[PDB]
């Protein structure tokens, strides 16, 4: 439910869940493009301050 | 529209310069840039139309490799194995089809790459085929006589060059 | 998209039926209707000679 | 009203009717304008309309129920019916349907089909979830087809003779080589009326392609069973369309478990219709022939078997060899190893004014074993044994003449000993 | 010949031919403001020997096209405005276009 | 869910299983999409799917992985494999494959394949460095293939005869050469039956090109071993289509060192499904024959060989002659000196209802002292110029006689002496 909680993990556990086809996956990937930021990151900093 | 791509591929000029599978490639090239310009993003996509009769059936080729830049053609290995791909490079799948191939724009550089197809055709069977007569003397007119170098008629769309 | 069913036959039958042959009527009437509007919008008009 | 009883009636019946009626002047126009006036006004003076035939489904979605007498035609006399039909009922081509229809309105020409009664001679109930015809599994034939009348007429020998050459069973597949001027039209006239008068039970369907219409309307009042024939006087298109309907009638019926007998003449023909509809393929050999343009007579022949669930398909084509063309020879050729009985008519025995010119010595069955008894098949390969020295005129008239003595086959046997 | 509305137009650049489409027509809703082409006509000054292989060459490589006379109309000049509907009435016979 | 299970079960069962899932009308469809129904529902609530068969690459580049029992067929039920896994396996035309599949999505109808789990009953990594087909190095045949069961039954004597007159071997070419009406086809039915109750391990393949319907079904489920078969009612196209599968599997499987053994019948039928089916090259004798056109069957029939570093192949076609035409007449010439083993049915012998009708004078074997012993071949000799001086038909009733008595060859010999 939030975008700092998407960015930091890659998409391998996205194909896992049902119902998680081409559209959605190509949508996350090309918003995030748009965004600059890349799907799969590294921070330690979160949830600051959630 | 399959009729108009096939009355094209069948219809062209220089059936000799440019041979069949070479139209098939290079009205796949034309259509591969069409579809680039369509989409705001980088997704590089061939549409493997049915060589003989049929229409297209594109696809999108997404580049096997752990990085992330352009994810329109970004596939990690990890989170691969999937679709039973289990390899490092060629994931030219299948997710993209309906392909506009007949529009303005789409028209346009279809034009524009058929042109540059059948130039680089005649190119190189121009050179293939009077590269035969390199130890041999050429005998041929002058088409004209530049500063840097002169080039030669040596027959029927065959071009030589001789250095200043 | 299982309008038919059977128990009773002697007259929920009949009645289904009636209702079925109802149903296929305005169904015709309808694609009728549709068709007429296409060949309305779709015929070649006169423009000049 | 039901539709028979104006379909197979005489036109003169029909034309005191419609003159009855008060209409325009009816005798001026085809039986099928006729009968579709006369039901039309029937309508508007009376109650729903009760019609009947084959269906027919096109690469439209609706489908034509078309009636036998005019060989499944189209015109004024056919019922059309939606596609909702065909998704309710989930109809297919060749259903045998009757039931209520309707007559029609702006837009539309043709009877709009009301409500099914019996499709296939059947509830739609147990119609409904049912077994497919290439889903069945074909088998040999083991009800052999009694052909002897038992009377011993002067003609019916000719059935005799061929129970004594060719044992037919349900499934079945007979084919009659003969060149022309054989005498083989009331042979297959004498067969449909002795397995019509012995079993009366199975269905009965006999089709004349390519034939003069003479002969047509000589059978289609002579036998039993709807005779439905497409002779020469039409193109091509309408012969491979009554091909489909009637193959498709026969695969509804041994669908709905009924035995279903067809007699097919010839078979030749019907291939070179085939040849001239069916759009070319390209590879062509001697005489004008193509690939592809035997595929779909060769599934006609082959759509005939003994089902094991229940019922069968016995189909009897006959070639038409020696014509001097190439077409009848290559057909035959393609057709020679696929009947499993051959029933071989020579004309040096039939010019001779000698009858039935029966071949026996080149006519046999495979696996006769299962249609006959012990020791009915030990006399009949004793007769083989002893007439195979002979020639062909000798042996058939010495066959003639120990026949006409006898009136039935078992005493024949036995006095052949 | 009868005249054509192919989107054929010589002696023009291709950025004046931008607002048209492939039949020739401008887009619904492209704006101008000056004199510029909305509607591709050509029609033939010249003679027969129109083949359609001859169409498909012109239209890709070969001279200019020979008989057009640039028979298109322009929107006059001064008067500006965006385009919002595009009517089209076409004779019984001639096939009608991608935009009708 | 494995796939065999739901391919060589009866269609009831599916039927039964589609109702009991709350499905759609399925008994309405073909078996093929009926199947493909279920393993899609059953993909949808389950686990992954489990498929198998037969592998074909086309010209486009992806792989159709094809079923035993519907001829290898396309439909529904074919899995696509993309080309990854034949650049990653290195896949080739006829590969038995066996592992898991995943349902498709939208763009695509057939089960994609997920992991290769057995490539022709091996191991990807055993069969990933090996050795090609045509690259081994043929011999002739050395283990001799026992016909005779020992029980000595009322048919089984066939076999014995054959024994005596073609010792069969892994790696020899058989040519059966017999008119129609000669009773090959139990023949082979035994030939069969014997080879799989002596030699289970070597796999049995039976192939029927342009045969009746009804003896495709009664011969599908009487012998071990697929029995692949490509009946008259399809065209050629599906004839060579078979035909390439059939020859791929058997070179994969004596790729992996397994005995092959392929009965073809016939091989005249097959030879002109070729000549019809391949464009023409201009050049054409009499009949209508091409010469490419016996390009693919010759080597149809020249695959068979006996492998020196394992495993062997013995392929054993029928040549119908004797029919009128003349494509079998030059198709038994272009292939009299081809065989290594002719066995010759003579009809004349057939039709005095004597079998087997062997032509022992015109059959024999090349090579026969690799096969059989010094003694045993003396006999064999022995035995041949005694029956040499003798006709056909006393002959074969003095072989009957004397073997009829005995129950095992040998004590036929020592008895004959
Ligand atoms: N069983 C029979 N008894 C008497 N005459 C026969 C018999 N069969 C055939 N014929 C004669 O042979 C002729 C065959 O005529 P037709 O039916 O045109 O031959 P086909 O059916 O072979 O074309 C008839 O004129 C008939 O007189
Ligand atoms: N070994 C045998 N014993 C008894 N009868 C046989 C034998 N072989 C063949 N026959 C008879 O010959 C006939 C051959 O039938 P079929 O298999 O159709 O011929 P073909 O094998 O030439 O195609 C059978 O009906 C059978 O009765
Ligand atoms: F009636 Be004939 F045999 F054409
Ligand atoms: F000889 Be049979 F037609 F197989
Ligand atoms: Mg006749
Ligand atoms: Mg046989």
């Amino acid at each position: 439910h939030y975008i700092g909680d998407l960015v930091q993990r890659t998409e391998v556990e996205l194909l896992k869940t049902p119902n998680l086809g081409k559209k959605s996956l190509t949508e996350i990937k090309d918003v995030l493009a748009s965004r600059g930021l890349s799907l799969g990151m590294r921070l330690e900093n979160w949830p600051p301050a959630s | 529209m399959n009729k108009e791509i096939l009355a094209v591929v069948e219809a062209v000029s220089n059936e000799k310069a440019l041979p069949r599978e070479k139209i098939f490639e290079a009205l796949e090239s034309a259509l591969a840039t069409a579809t680039k310009k369509k989409y705001e993003q980088e997704i590089d996509v061939r549409v493997q139309i049915d060589r003989k009769s049929g229409d297209f059936d594109t696809f999108r080729r997404w580049l096997v490799v752990d990085e992330v830049t352009q994810p329109t053609k970004e596939i990690t290995l990890e989170a691969a194995r999937y679709e039973d791909e289990s390899l490092n490079l060629g994931d030219y799948v299948e997710d993209q089809i309906e392909s506009v191939t007949f529009d303005r724009i789409t028209t346009q550089t279809a034009k524009q790459v058929i042109v540059q197809k059948v130039r680089e055709a005649e190119r190189a069977m121009v050179v293939d085929q009077f590269r035969e007569h390199e130890g041999e003397i050429i005998t041929g007119v002058v088409k004209k006589v530049n500063r840097d170098n002169i080039s030669l008629d040596l027959g029927n769309n065959a071009e030589a060059v001789i250095l200043r | 998209r299982w309008l038919e069913l059977g128990l009773t036959d002697e007259e929920k039958q009949n009645q289904l039926e009636q209702l079925a042959e109802q149903y296929d009527e305005l169904k015709h009437e309808f694609e009728k209707k549709l068709e007429a509007k296409r060949r309305k919008i779709t015929q070649g008009d006169d423009l000049a000679p | 009203m039901n539709l028979t009883e104006l379909k197979n009636t005489p036109v003169s019946e029909l034309i005191t009717l419609g003159e009855n009626m008060g209409l325009e002047n009816l005798a001026r126009m085809r039986k099928q304008d006729i009968i579709f006036a006369i039901l039309k006004q029937h309508a508007k003076s009376g109650e729903d309309i009760f019609g009947d035939g084959v269906l027919e489904i096109l690469q439209d979605g609706f489908g034509f129920l078309r009636s036998a007498d005019s060989s499944y035609l189209a015109g004024p006399d056919d019922i059309y019916v939606s596609p909702s039909q065909i998704r309710r009922f989930n109809l297919r081509t060749g259903d045998t349907i009757s039931g209520k229809i309707r007559p029609p309105k702006e837009g539309e020409r043709y009877f709009a089909l009301l409500k099914v009664n019996e499709v296939n001679f059947d509830k739609p109930e147990n119609a409904r979830n049912k077994i497919l015809f290439e889903n069945l599994t074909p088998l040999h034939a083991n009800s052999r087809l009694r052909m002897e009348r038992g009377n011993g007429s002067t003609e019916d020998l000719t059935a005799r003779v061929l129970d004594l050459a060719s044992p037919i069973g349900r499934g079945q597949r007979g084919l009659i080589v003969a060149p022309p001027k054989a005498g083989k039209t009331m042979l297959l006239q004498n067969i449909a009326q002795s397995i019509a008068y012995n079993h009366p039970d199975c269905v009965l369907m006999v089709l004349l392609i390519d034939e003069r219409p003479e002969e047509v309307t000589e059978m289609q009042r002579l036998v039993k069973g709807e005779v439905v024939a497409s002779t020469f006087d039409e193109p091509a298109s309408r012969h491979v369309q009554v091909a489909e309907m009637v193959i498709e009638k026969a695969k509804r019926l041994v669908e709905h478990k009924k035995d279903v007998i067809i007699l097919l003449d010839s078979i030749t023909r019907l291939a070179r219709a085939y040849n001239t509809v069916v759009p070319a393929s390209g590879k062509v050999l001697t005489g004008g022939v193509d690939a592809n343009a035997l595929h779909r007579p060769k599934r006609f022949f082959g759509a005939a078997r003994n089902v094991e669930e229940g019922g069968s398909l016995t189909i009897i084509a006959t070639a038409l060899i020696d014509t001097g063309s190439k077409m009848d020879e290559v057909i035959y050729e393609e057709f020679k190893g696929t009947g499993n009985m051959e029933l071989h008519l020579s004309r040096k025995i039939a010019e001779k004014r000698v009858f039935p010119a029966i071949d026996y010595n080149r006519s046999g069955t495979r696996k006769e074993e299962l249609l006959t008894t012990q020791e009915e098949l030990q006399k009949m390969w004793i007769l083989r044994k002893i007439i195979h020295p002979m020639g062909e005129i000798d042996a058939m008239e010495f066959l003639i003449n120990k026949l006409a003595m006898t009136k039935t086959n078992d005493d024949f046997f036995e006095m052949m000993k | 010949g009868p005249e054509e509305i192919t989107a054929d137009i010589p002696n023009v650049g291709e950025a004046a031919l931008s607002k048209l489409d492939e039949s020739g027509i401008v887009y619904i809703g492209a704006e101008v403001t000056g004199g510029d082409i909305l509607v591709g006509k050509v029609t033939p000054k010249g003679e027969t020997q129109l083949t359609p292989e001859e169409k498909l060459l012109r239209a890709i490589f070969g001279e200019k096209a020979s008989d057009v006379k640039d028979s298109s109309l322009r929107v006059p000049n001064g008067v500006s405005g965006t385009v919002i509907d595009v009517q089209v009435f076409t004779r019984d016979g001639v096939e009608k276009d991608k935009r009708a």
